[PDB]
RNA sequence: UCUAAGGGUCGGGUACGAUCAACUUAGAACUGGUACGGACAAGGGGAAUCUGACUGUCUAAUUAAAACAUAGCAUUGCGAUGGUCAGAAAGUGAUGUUGACGCAAU
RNA sequence: CUUGUGACGGCCCGUGAAAAUCCACAGGAAGGAAUAGUUUUCAUGCCAGGUCGUACUGAUAACCGCAGCAGGUCUCCAAGG
RNA sequence: GAUGGGGAAGCUCCGUUUCAAAGGCCUGAUUUUAUGCAGGCCACCAUCGAAAGGGAAUCCGGUUAAGAUUCCGGAACCUGGAUAUGGAUUCUUCACGGUAACGUAACUGAAUGUGGAGACGUCGGCGCGAGCCCUGGGAGGAGUUAUCUUUUCUUCUUAACA
């Protein structure tokens, strides 16, 4: 039934400010301040989660090796899987589009 | 059944004694 | 960091080139 | 008719090679027993050729000519054949089912696809299968 | 059971502000928070999120819209002359 | 860092950085209740510590005898 | 002092049994100086009239109201070289990161 | 019970900050090996981290109300019946 | 809130990117050498403004008459800079594996561009975690004992970091 004070100079509960009790090895509570949990990293297409990259604060991104915060992919720390294969499917398509729309245009002012 | 462990065990520790040195 | 990582890097390269001149 | 035959040039959608360019060699529609769905034995280009222009004088120039291919077994689901093709004769022999689950005669024949395709790209052939797929 | 015999969704004002006003009002939220077609994706997924904002929950397309209805009648008929209009310019 | 390979251990003890080492005993009980002695020896790095726990008491022993005569050891 | 109902987890060739743990409700006897939400805690109610629709706001230190506000209704001005307002002046400002389903004044 | 969090749902003519900072991707400039290199986003190893605050009260006696004034003054923790 | 400007007899006022010729950035090249000349890149455009917003990184035990996340002992982490060794990679120069989602100790990438994080309301119920509360057995200590009570109270703990 130990009752437990923060550590630091702020008395309020402001966002950086949050706390939760531990007990230490000397047998009593004691707060321990929390820092704030991170976000996950998102696509830059569908915006939704990306797979295999780690969660991290911004700055603690520098600290960790390239295998944490990339895919082995094209696009492969910044789009989804999906979003990389219909963007693959859209450029092969609507360059043959193109080359179809091309070679009928000069066929047609060809011919007149 | 520690028999086995103990055996490499052994080859470890001789490996890494090298006080008995050739000169030539 | 990236910027000053990058400039650290080209550092420690061009020091490393300049002493194997010699 | 069916089209997925053992000549198509198709694009890889999924994986490590998403966005290549590779050739089929070697289909199998009914699968097999590590493989339980229709797949290929497709071989194609990780790091493609870079452009050649007047000014690099032959040193720039056969460094620029490199060709990385890889050889892959890929399901039809993470396929997309196109209308083109691609003559195979000189790599069916050497790249087939036996020849993966070993890294030996997968360098072996990672070797002489990628003499092929440097042969085939300093001759005037394929420039849409030389050509990267720009997404 | 039907819990009300006629102010539904407007049974959360009580009393207050007066019976024709809450008619009107209840008109305009059965519209507001019901769910619409998607044009798009075929099924029944669009919802408000703000006004003049619809959304579709499944294809995650996002369409301009009316306040309170996905299409307003003035912007169906300017739709249609404009349609109109295009087929003639080239008649 | 906890050490699983005695070769680990002892190429740590090999570097120059490292020059003590510390062994602590502990009284331990099998599954069949019978009581056993627990060796643990911890080498400090300049930027890391080290912790190897062996349960067997004579290859403890081969153990110390095997360590550089440049390590010292001091039991706690 | 009892009764009844409300569960979990394991067990079945190719209907149930075992174990474990909850406070919720309903009912029945019996009992007492008819007491029992036993202290604490805890709505008085009805029939009408005047007035303001309501929630809200104000005269800090004599007035909390029927006063003010409010949604609703209606009127007026204005299409930017503009309406309303500011500044001693300005190559100056507010509305305005605005445009009549808006801004401004009643 | 207090608190943190997750997936949701309701509400809006209200849809509920910005910047520093950090990372990734696209691109292919340039540099590059064979008797040798290229890499320090892998591991280990070396050096340094300046300035100012830091006691105590925070209230029926440490603040403000002429004062050791029943007044006023923001917030965290919260046992059993 | 300066500057460029424009008002004001003037103390000063307006304005904060404006009717401005508004600057610095990396590679280097040269090794009379200093840092100009070879280059190439970029156009925000002062600065102030939060001890409750954003934000690199530290915990436990002990210690004083009076200090401690600050001292002592132990154990960590971050930033900036030096740097060598091992590992990795390469004669197919700049890695392999998995159908795939993706994995690993590593596994060049300038200019330029794009994306993400920072970075976000309130309420309601539900799930999970931590601490506390309740409680059983056991190992210690204390209390009551005319009678009863295998009883009443108390200790049985595990930080950051990996
Ligand atoms: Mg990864
Ligand atoms: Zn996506
Ligand atoms: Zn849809």
């Amino acid at each position: 039934a130990q009752r437990v004070t923060f550590r630091r100079r702020n008395p309020y509960n402001t966002r950086s400010n949050k706390i939760k009790v531990v007990k230490t090895p000397g047998g009593i509570l004691r707060a321990q301040h929390v820092k704030k949990l991170a976000t996950r990293p998102k696509c830059g297409d569908c915006g939704s989660a990306l797979q295999g990259i780690s969660t991290l604060r911004p700055r603690q991104y520098a600290t960790v090796s390239k295998t944490h915060k990339t895919v082995s992919r094209a696009y492969g720390g910044s789009r989804c899987a999906n979003c990389v294969k219909e963007r693959i499917i859209r450029a092969f398509l609507i360059e043959e589009q193109k080359i179809v729309k091309k070679v009928v245009k000069e066929q047609t002012e060809a011919a007149k | 059944d520690d028999d086995d462990d103990d055996e490499e065990f052994d080859k470890i520790i001789q490996q890494f004694k090298k006080t008995d040195i050739l000169k030539y | 960091m990236r910027a000053k990582w990058r400039k650290k890097r080209t550092r420690r390269l061009k020091r490393k080139r300049r002493k194997v001149r010699a | 008719a069916k089209f997925l035959k053992a000549g198509k040039v198709a694009v890889v959608v999924r994986g490590r090679y998403a966005g290549k360019k590779v050739v089929i060699v070697k289909p199998h529609d009914e699968g097999s027993k590590s493989h339980p769905f229709g797949h290929a034995l497709v071989a194609g280009i990780e790091r493609y050729p870079l452009k050649v222009t007047k000014k690099h004088g032959a040193k720039k120039v056969a460094k620029r000519t490199k060709i990385k291919p890889f050889i892959k077994v890929v399901n039809y689901n993470h396929l997309l054949p196109t209308r083109y093709t691609l003559d195979v004769e000189a790599f069916k022999s050497v790249v087939s089912t036996e020849t993966f689950e070993q890294p030996s005669q997968r360098e072996e024949a990672k070797k002489v696809v990628k003499k092929a395709f440097e042969e085939r790209h300093q001759a005037g052939k394929n420039q849409w299968f030389f050509s990267k797929l720009r997404f | 059971a039907k819990r009300t015999k006629k102010v539904g969704i407007t049974g959360k004002y009580g009393v207050r502000y007066g019976s024709s006003l809450r008619r009107q009002v209840k008109k305009l939220e059965i519209q507001q928070h019901a769910r619409y077609d998607c044009s798009f994706c075929g099924k029944k997924t669009v919802k408000r999120g703000a006004a003049g904002i619809w959304t579709c929950s499944c294809c995650k397309k996002t369409v301009a819209g009316g306040a309170y209805t996905v299409s307003t009648a003035a912007a169906a008929t300017v739709r249609s002359t404009i349609r109109r209009l295009r087929e003639m310019v080239e008649a | 860092r906890e050490i699983t390979d005695i070769k680990q251990f002892l190429e740590l003890t090999r570097r120059a950085d490292v020059k003590t080492a510390t062994v602590k005993i502990n009284k331990k009980l099998n599954k069949a209740g019978k009581p056993f002695r627990q060796t643990k020896f911890k080498v400090r790095g300049s930027s890391s510590l080290y912790t190897l726990v062996i349960n067997d008491a004579g290859k403890a022993k081969k153990l110390i005898q095997s360590l550089p005569p440049t390590l010292k050891v001091n039991r706690l």
